[PDB]
């Protein structure tokens, strides 16, 4: 179970048995059968050393998993302003879209995460991108009571 | 200490979120449902067997810190 446990120990931070798994082989681009990656679960659970430690490795920065999330979206979820520009210096994108038109500008919109959306913003990220639903992220942000941020993706025009 | 952490399961999909204490639960119930292409209303929550109202509030519901919300399919 080389990547079975690679997943596992991405999880609640075990990064020595993380770095005991890489050292002795184990695919680091793994997938479970929701698609995550053990870089998904690194960074949704906000663990960014073993984000660093697997980014360093060679794991995909834009894996997608069953729906099309990626790391970033993620990290995003959960307002991890590190390894949000962790994995955007190492190339995440910024903009991409899940299998519904869901950006990680999206998700920090409506979750209201105001940080998330000025570095977001700051990496180019696009304020015109409409979900399925027909959102730009500037909707959501009205919709979900985030005003304040609201008004950052208002001025971006 | 003024945000918490949750952690949504559907049996299948685990996913971590950070949200206000003081904003409505909605945002958690719909981010986790359109990942998917689902309503939000396609779906049941649940915090400790209890179906869990859009409007409420994480300190409505007494949140603790890595709580979990059930995720069920309706009908």
């Amino acid at each position: 179970d080389l990547g079975k446990k690679l997943l596992e120990a991405a999880r609640a931070g075990q990064d020595d048995e993380v770095r005991i798994l890489m050292a002795n082989g184990a695919d680091v681009n793994a997938e479970d059968l929701r698609g995550f990656t053990p870089l998904h679960l690194a960074a949704n659970s906000g663990h960014l050393e073993i984000v660093e430690v697997l980014l360093k490795t060679g794991a995909d920065v834009n894996a997608q998993d069953n729906y099309g999330w990626t790391p970033l979206h993620l990290a995003a979820v959960i307002g991890h302003l590190e390894i949000v520009e962790v994995l955007l210096k190492h190339g995440a994108d910024v903009n991409a879209k899940d299998n519904f038109g869901s950006t990680p500008l999206h998700l920090a919109a409506r979750l209201g995460h105001l940080e998330i959306v000025e570095v977001l913003l700051k990496h180019g990220a696009d304020v015109n991108a409409q979900d399925k639903w027909g959102e730009t992220p500037f909707d959501l942000a009205i919709d979900n009571g985030n005003e304040d941020i609201a008004e950052v993706l208002q001025k971006a025009a | 200490e003024t945000h918490i952490n949750l952690k949504v399961s559907d049996g299948s999909s685990e996913i971590f979120f950070k949200i206000k204490k003081t904003t409505p639960l909605r945002r958690l119930m719909e981010a986790f449902a359109k990942r998917q292409g689902k309503e939000m209303d396609s779906l049941r929550f649940l915090y400790d067997g209890i179906r869990i109202q859009a409007d409420q509030t994480p300190e409505d519901l007494d949140m603790e810190d890595n709580d979990i919300i059930e995720a069920h399919r309706e009908q």
